[PDB]
């Protein structure tokens, strides 16, 4: 009936990576700090235009006091997406409007031209800990060479296996992987979607085009 | 099990042992070995002839222990 | 669910088996995930906020734990949003809590939010227990040694011990492994442990071996020789890992290695070793939740957070001691103070309410509070005293019946019919009387007792938003609209101004979007308009009058001779600090003031007052002849005056804004004798008068708050992020790399008005690389002059920093004083 | 095995002294220590824990 | 005892109905009138636009809207001793059982502070190009005495602390102060502002007055009507004071025991069919007894009137004379039909359906109402005195809502009997003109209130 | 005036007519002290009529 694979990870990396030209760089969502659904809500709601985002018809359709110039003080000005990304205070008369504003720990991804030896014994950033401050943090524990004799035939209990595997970086890779390769398991989808396309939808300001591409 | 875990888990809480002899000791057990002798703090031993002996401190035996009385209201089991 | 709310009322009775606890970390360190996890652990009946993906709102959480000796314990859990902004919620909930468990996440290292918990922590004397989230970032996306992996792990502790060793003079404690303090957990995986957890842990699989000896010598600069057996300090040139390491990273990165990395070749057997037991089903799992699984039945329940709060945590019992004397007004003394501590359910009992907790589908609210002292029953009438009621206020009090109790598990409430002291609980009922922080009273009982001190804000609320309603009949909505965010939110400030404007003050954009959005969506249906964001000024003379204006009042029985200058560099702070605040005796505060300062003894007994706030940056000092010659009265002028100099600082006198950083001076004092009512009602309009004509005689004070900005940004982008802040008229202050991570910390400076947007932009331009966060820290004074007519201002063109105060100046000026 | 089939019971334990505890069989151990509820000396003793060393005979004294 | 202050005072310069905030904060919380400017400042403490405003602004002498209570400032101290009785009274107007009895006044002309010269209840509203409807229904409700007795001298009913035995919501307070205020005889001035309860009504979701497209003098009186039974209720202060005798739509619920008896009647319909086959009857419960209005041709121009129909007006006298149940039962709807009032209430509202909303903007049914009955002997007399033609009970006119056709909204007067000089009254926004009881009928009758005598013969003789 | 016509909205100018033709910056500013004013002297004129000969 070929519905539900499951995957095999060396399969898995070897295919992704063969589909590595069409895969996007990015391994976190941070990228997309403005590819928002809501956000693209509110800009149709508000009708203002992200600068490179989509246009839209007008979803449906005077001298005032805060408008006043004079009582103005001006640091920075007040661009569109503040409006989109605050629009109940940068924008008057919201209406269904949801909120945008995705805040998380920060994404950091691994990743290894050279295999080397599996796992890194320093990082690519090689911040210095470079732990400093009086004698090294003292710590009176267990009577040390003394009465701590210790229990024979014991020992830890991750000691027997390898830290690293053949295949140890493989997997790591695979949870950082579109969506259909990311589970060893997943379920059997068919072709009526259409493409993989998107993350080339997804692109924010690729520079050196007519508008063509715009549109 | 329930010995071990109602034991250590009556740490703090007012309970009541009764000895071999005879010599029955409420009071809050401070902490329960896994050889079951206690330590129990503030506990009131009332001998065989009447004496009401309130002692700061006391450590029971786990084997001069003939039972203990558990708090009403805990779940090691239903 | 019958029989859990015994077995949670009993817990409740026993008091000495919960202990409160509030956990605050940095933004995302994983405070959120960590609560759900140990929910499901607890209850595995699984039925704005999540939409952003940032906690807005503090929630709270009891739940029953069992930890390593099996004892029930009963735990009260606030989560506080990591966020800067929405700190205020934090506050409430240290304020509320016994104690306060630090989370930071390991590849980050120390954050700004960490450091400002830590010292509110500090200020509030609440114990300090740490957690280490995200641990396994290090072994699975920065990939660093085992050995690197502990070094790193030593420094994050050592500079949480720096930091709590700066703040508090008396190094009572210090956070280490050895302690039990810290508890090293990985929230995603599932896997919470310390030392001894881990020791416990190990003593399960083998023999019987001693958990704590064996604890206290594992981790930090300890060897541990095979053919030595026990545990001994390192003496082998050749060279083993330190026993943390030998014992606790080795494997824990050998299960992770085999998970990720192999899974089929060989994590069978390496299973066995460990004795786990899987279905085939379960090893078909996708690789996160496959290691989910595996170190979850490898790990235990969750248990070194549980240990730790029950070890180090005070709870309900030491709980008043230390925290009343901060509470409550009276701190203890002949009654109330006493019956605090004891905490027991008798006599005058007692809440505290530090929060209230909306509901959607009404205005009212239900309010969130700890229990100090007795108990609550439902049905019964409880009086309620606001922040403002004091000794003898009866009017601002109000007493009304308590219509339900609730526990919270985390967005679900337990009904229950009577709470004892030391538990949190939910109050309906109690919603309409109460404002903000309040304390709840035996209702018609004699009682008496001071209200616990209103909530102190590690910040302070600067952004000034102005709103009105599009449809102006509409207005009573929208005010409705606004008490009920009031409520809702600790810090939100609001006012109505002379000319009439609603105005919001908020900590910055992310607080006054989600306030306005919440507004605009659960508290008032009306379309609402919104002026641009403007930050609030400060006062402040750069230099003393040469000339000072002596002004009668309307009845010329006095004559009041006053002159201004600017404080000192190191007084101002001190003074709002309460360092060298009023409370002291004249001869001990004058004495310091002099000390410090190089204080004149005789200005330091002339000083009377520090003006706006108890504790307020203005100081009202009285040097004159002639005042010692007649002091009877002059003490009662003094008064007088000082109040009005008080109101004068306040206000101001341009821009009708508080004045900071001025000493007002008086030297000649005329009061004409036996002045009677005269003197007592003209006194107070002339004083205001008087100060603002110093203020005027003595030069031009710019003012403007700035905010200090953490950056934390990839090495390529570092140019960008300068770039931006140059733009805005910023200046950096420190940019240096951080340790055992990928990445530079920019730390600046940015003023206030000149932030709005700021954050958007540095991360538009950086491609989502770098991020900010942003907390007002300094006031500063502004380039431009208070006043200049010479000077001419556009309409619409920004101005040139050489007169932005004179645009300043004269736009609020426009937008409300006139 | 037969432990698991008095589980949840009111049994008679017999102790060496000739004491006799009828009381709600819960939890049991390999060492034979009963932890009875509702357990009612031949005084109520209630919810208690009894050493499996003095223990002698334990006998079902009724329905569960 | 001249508390020097008290001379500032400036009684010209209060007015209580205004909505409740201090006017430099917009709160609600303890809120303060200045009694020197009239204006609103919330206070007591030094940072506080009250004290600020008693110093910057030289007016000393404050009342504590939510408190009854008088402070001087600046120390900040309670007047115990209140000569302030009056202001405190144009607050919060007070009444013991002779006082509505007294003088038979009935409505003894009262003085104002400026002299105008008004009967009590009787009196006019600001703003009746807003609040017209809400007016009408306010004065119709106050003028039925045992509602507006309980209102009156019913004073437990919302304080601060207060005992248990007292409580109902914001709702029920402020309608209790408003029918107050229109019956106080020392009025500051003439007429009183209930702009602040009605938007209160729309704006307080409690109420839901939220009814728009229609907004009428009934629709209004039926949202009224049932906010009150719902809100005060039975132990809840609020239907044992209602008056669940006081009309009785005896079908269904008993509610506020006065406004479900106090406002309805049962119209006892009962649908028959010949042969042997006994259709059903239909006791129902109502507030408001809608007569029709035959057959106005509406979609038709006109000079009308005396050219096309006015002058037999009455196709409408006691039109039905059992609606659909005695003469008359042409009842379109089935077999057979008689529509009996079998309870008979001791008021009894009509309401004359004048006009069908479902279609455009309304041409109307203007066919004069015909009912200034003029008939005592003792007559001339208008003697409205309608009697039950197949029964006997023997009733009064007593109100009588006017429709008015302004070129911009419409408009709602109100007329309203006088027993004790006899003498009908109009009020027409903040006016006042006394009506000849027999031209009545020609405005356009929109709402009556009719009171039971011979229900005053069980209490003519029931004293 | 404000005797007259005492609102605790003040929503006044609400209705208040202005000039839509002219520039915003031409056209009339809308001020609780300018629109109480207009208000009021308005109000002023409309009862100096009887409703019966004529009105505003
Ligand atoms: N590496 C790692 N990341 C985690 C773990 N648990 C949570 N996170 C991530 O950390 C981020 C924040 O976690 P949350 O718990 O949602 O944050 P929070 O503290 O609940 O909400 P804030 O208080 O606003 O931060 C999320 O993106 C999680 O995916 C973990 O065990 N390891
Ligand atoms: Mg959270």
């Amino acid at each position: 009936t070929y519905q539900r694979w499951q995957f095999t990870l060396p399969m898995m990396s070897t295919l992704y990576r063969l589909a590595n030209q069409l895969l996007t760089d990015l391994v976190d969502d941070n990228y997309f700090y403005l590819f928002d659904l809501k956000a693209f809500f509110t800009s149709k709601a508000l009708n203002m235009a992200i600068p490179g985002g989509p246009k839209f018809e007008p979803l449906v359709r005077d001298w005032n006091e805060f408008n006043d110039i004079n009582k103005i003080i001006i640091r920075q000005p007040i661009r569109t997406e503040y409006k989109i990304a605050f629009p109940y205070l940068y924008n008057n008369l919201p209406h269904h409007v949801h909120l945008t504003w995705y805040h998380t720990p920060n994404v950091v991804f691994i990743k290894t031209e050279d295999p080397d030896l599996p796992a890194f014994y320093f990082d690519p950033l090689i911040n210095p800990i470079s732990h400093r401050h009086s004698v090294k943090s003292q710590e009176p524990l267990p009577d040390d060479d003394e009465e701590f004799e210790l229990p024979e035939f014991v020992e830890p209990f991750l000691k027997d296996t390898p830290l690293y595997t053949d295949n140890t970086a493989n997997g790591i890779a695979l949870l950082w992987a579109p969506r259909p390769f990311n589970l060893r398991s997943g379920r059997t989808r068919r072709a009526l979607d259409i493409p993989l396309v998107k993350n080339w939808y997804r692109e924010h300001c690729p520079a050196g085009q007519p508008v063509k591409v715009r549109v | 099990g329930v010995p071990i875990k109602v034991l250590h888990e009556a740490e703090g809480h007012i309970v009541t042992c009764e000895t071999n002899t005879g010599e029955v000791y409420r009071g809050k057990l401070i902490e329960a070995e896994d050889n079951m002798n206690c330590q129990m703090s503030n506990i009131t031993v009332t001998y065989r002839d009447g004496r009401v002996a309130q002692l700061e401190q006391v450590y029971i035996r786990g084997s001069k222990i003939r039972f203990l009385i558990l708090p009403d209201m805990l779940k090691n089991a239903p | 669910t019958v029989y859990e709310m015994d077995f949670l009322a009993d817990l409740m009775d026993n008091s000495e088996l919960i202990r409160n606890v509030t956990l605050c970390g940095h933004l995302h360190h994983g405070k959120t995930c960590f609560v759900d996890c140990l929910i499901e652990q607890t209850h595995p009946e699984i039925r704005t906020e999540q939409e952003r993906g940032v906690g807005i709102k503090s929630t709270p959480v009891t739940v029953v734990l069992p930890d390593t000796k099996g004892k029930s314990y009963l735990f009260n859990i606030m989560d506080t949003p990591g966020h800067v902004n929405f700190s205020d919620e934090v506050t409430a909930g240290l304020r509320i809590s016994d104690g306060v468990v630090l989370f930071i996440d390991a590849a980050e290292g120390v954050m700004l939010n960490t450091e400002r918990l830590i010292k509110h922590a500090v200020q509030e004397r609440l114990a300090v227990t740490v957690c280490i989230n995200k641990i396994d970032r290090l072994i699975l996306e920065l990939k660093l040694p085992p050995t690197d992996a502990y070094y790193k792990l030593r420094h994050i502790v050592d500079e949480v011990n720096g930091l709590i060793s700066m703040y508090s003079t008396d190094e009572n404690l210090i956070l280490s492994p050895l302690l039990g303090n810290v508890c090293f957990s990985s929230s995603q995986y599932s896997i919470c442990f310390t030392l001894g957890s881990f020791a416990k842990i190990y003593a399960d699989t083998f023999g019987d071996i001693n958990y704590q000896e064996f604890a206290k010598r594992l981790w930090g600069d300890i060897y541990f020789n095979p053919k030595t057996r026990k545990f001994t300090k390192k003496a082998p040139t050749s060279s083993s890992q330190r026993s943390f390491v030998e014992f606790i990273l080795e494997p824990l990165y050998k299960i992770l290695a085999q998970v990720v990395g192999d899974v089929d070749t060989s994590l069978p057997r390496t299973l066995d070793e460990l004795g786990i037991h899987l279905t085939k089903e379960e090893l078909k799992l996708n690789i996160r939740p496959l290691l989910r699984l595996v170190c979850k039945k490898f790990f235990g329940e969750f248990t070194g957070f549980v240990d730790m709060c029950v070890q180090h945590i005070p709870s309900p019992k030491v709980g008043a001691k230390p925290k009343i004397e901060h509470t409550y007004t009276g701190g203890v003394d002949s009654d109330l103070g006493e019956a605090m501590s004891d905490c027991d359910p008798d006599g005058p009992l007692m809440c505290h309410t530090t929060k209230m907790y909306s509901t959607d589908d009404g205005v009212q609210f239900h309010a969130f509070g700890r229990v100090l002292s007795g108990t609550i029953h439902a049905g019964q009438p409880v009086k309620v005293l606001g922040e403002n009621y004091t000794l003898e206020d009866e009017e601002d009090s109000q007493i009304c019946t308590v219509g339900r109790l609730w526990i919270s598990v985390a967005r679900y409430h337990i009904e229950v019919n009577r709470v004892p002291a030391g538990n949190w609980v939910l109050i309906e009922g109690v919603d309409q009387p109460i404002v903000k922080t309040a304390t709840i009273t035996e209702p018609r009982g004699n009682e008496e007792a001071q209200i616990f001190r209103p909530l102190k804000f590690n910040t302070t609320s600067v952004i000034k938003i102005a709103v009105e309603p599009v449809n102006p009949s509409e207005l009573p909505k929208m005010l409705d609209g606004l008490r009920k965010v009031n409520k809702s939110y600790p810090s939100l400030t609001t006012k109505v101004e002379e000319s009439g404007e609603h105005v919001i003050l908020g900590t910055g954009e992310l607080y006054l979007d989600c306030v306005m959005h919440d507004l605009r969506k659960m508290y008032s249906e009306i379309d609402i308009k919104v002026a641009d964001p403007v930050v609030t000024f400060c006062e402040t003379v750069v230099e003393t009058s040469s000339l000072k204006c002596f002004a009668e009042t309307p009845n010329k029985k006095n004559k009041i001779t006053m002159i201004a200058e600017p404080l000192e560099k190191g007084l101002a702070e001190d003074i709002e600090n309460e360092v060298v605040q009023i409370t002291w005796n004249r001869k001990k505060l004058g004495e310091f003031f002099q000390t410090k300062y190089d204080w004149d003894l005789l200005a330091a007994r002339s000083i009377w007052a520090f003006g706006p706030d108890a504790t307020g940056p203005n100081i009202l000092v009285d040097d004159t002849l002639p005042s010692e010659v007649d002091k009877a009265l002059l003490g009662s002028v003094k008064d007088s005056i000082v109040q009005g100099f008080q109101w004068g600082t306040r206000e101001g006198p341009l821009c009708d804004e508080l004045i900071r950083n001025v000493k007002f001076k008086i030297l000649d004092a005329v009061v004409a004798q036996e002045p009677l009512h005269r003197g007592g009602g003209q006194i107070i309009p002339t004083a205001r008068r008087v100060v603002y004509s110093a203020f005027l005689m003595a030069t031009p004070r710019l003012m403007e708050p700035y905010y200090f900005v953490e950056v934390q940004a990839p090495a390529d982008c570092v140019s960008a992020v300068y770039t931006v802040l140059a733009r805005r008229r910023g200046h950096v202050t420190q940019d240096a790399p951080i340790p055992g991570s990928p990445l530079y910390t920019i730390k600046a400076f940015i003023p206030a008005i000149d932030s709005f947007g700021f954050e958007t932009d540095l991360r538009t331009h950086t491609q989502g690389q770098a991020f900010s966060l942003s907390v007002f820290h300094h006031w500063q004074i502004v380039p431009g002059d208070p006043l200049d007519k010479s000077i001419v201002i556009r309409p619409l063109e920004p101005q040139p920093a050489p007169h932005l105060a004179r645009e300043f100046m004269i736009k609020t000026r426009r937008r409300k004083g006139l | 095995s037969k432990m698991l089939q008095h589980i949840d019971y009111r049994m008679r334990c017999i102790l060496q002294d000739g004491r006799i505890f009828i009381g709600t069989f819960k939890a049991f151990d390999k060492h034979m220590n009963l932890i009875l509820c509702d357990c009612d000396e031949f005084r109520v003793l209630g919810l208690v824990l009894l050493r499996g060393e003095n223990l002698v005979s334990m006998t079902v004294e009724g329905p569960p | 005892r001249h508390c020097p202050y008290l001379d500032t005072i400036n009684r010209s310069v209060l007015d209580f109905d205004f909505e409740k905030l201090c006017s430099i904060s917009l709160s609600h919380i303890n809120a303060y009138a200045c009694l020197v400017c009239g204006k609103y400042f919330q206070g007591r403490g030094l940072k506080s636009h009250a004290y600020i405003h008693s110093v910057q602004f030289s007016h000393h002498v404050f009342l504590n809207l939510h408190t009854l209570k008088f402070y001087c400032l600046p120390d900040n101290y309670e007047i115990i001793d209140s000569s302030l009785e009056d202001i405190t009274y144009v607050l919060k107007p007070t009444f013991t059982k002779q006082q509505i009895a007294n003088l038979d006044k009935q409505a003894k002309l009262s003085r104002a502070y400026d002299g105008t010269t008004y009967l009590p209840g009787i009196v006019g509203l600001n703003n009746i190009k807003a609040n017209d409807y809400a007016n009408a229904v306010l004065q119709a409700l106050s003028n039925v005495p045992p509602l507006r007795n309980y209102f009156l001298e019913e004073d437990n009913y919302k304080n601060i602390k207060r005992p248990p035995g007292d409580i109902m919501f914001l709702l029920v307070q402020r309608f209790g102060e408003l029918m107050r205020k229109l019956w106080n005889p020392r009025n500051f001035k003439a007429h009183v502002s209930p702009h602040e309860m009605l938007q209160a009504v729309v704006l307080c979701s409690k109420k839901t007055f939220q009814i728009t497209k229609q907004g009428d003098g009934v629709d209004f009186l039926s949202w009224f009507l049932n906010a009150l039974h719902s809100a005060l209720g039975g132990t809840k202060k609020k239907k044992k004071t209602i008056v669940t005798d006081v009309f009785q739509g005896s079908m269904r619920i008993f509610t506020k025991k006065l406004p479900h008896p106090d406002l309805p009647a049962e119209e006892k319909e009962q649908l028959l069919h010949n042969d042997e086959y006994q259709e059903t009857m239909v006791e129902s419960t109502f507030m408001y007894l809608t007569l029709d209005l035959p057959t106005a041709p509406l979609y038709k121009d006109e000079k009308e009137q005396l050219i096309i129909p006015q002058v037999p007006l009455f196709n409408i006298l006691a039109k039905f004379n059992g609606i659909t149940e005695k003469e008359y039962k042409t009842y379109k709807e089935n077999f057979l039909k008689r529509f009996q009032l079998t309870k008979l209430p001791p008021y009894l509202i009509f309401c004359i359906k004048r006009f069908t909303k479902n279609n455009f903007f309304v041409e109307k049914n203007p066919t004069i109402v015909n009912f200034p009955i003029t008939n005592v002997d003792l007559r001339e007399y208008l003697s409205e005195e309608v009697q039950a033609v197949h029964k006997n009970t023997t009733y009064d006119l007593i109100a009588n809502i006017v429709h008015d056709g302004k070129p911009s909204e419409g408009s709602y007067r109100i007329h309203v009997l006088h027993h004790g000089t006899g003498k009908w009254y109009e009020l027409q926004d903040l006016q006042v003109t006394d009506i000849l009881p027999q031209m009545i009928t020609l405005s356009e009758a929109y709402i009556q209130i009719w009171k039971r005598r011979d229900n005053d013969e069980t209490n003519q003789q029931g004293a | 005036y404000l005797t007259e016509h005492p609102d605790p909205n003040n929503e006044n100018i609400v209705g208040y007519n202005n000039k839509k033709c002219w520039p915003r910056d031409a056209r009339m500013r809308l001020m609780k002290h300018d629109v109480n004013l207009g208000r009021a002297v308005f109000w002023d004129i409309k009862n100096r009529l009887p409703r019966s000969v004529t009105t505003v």
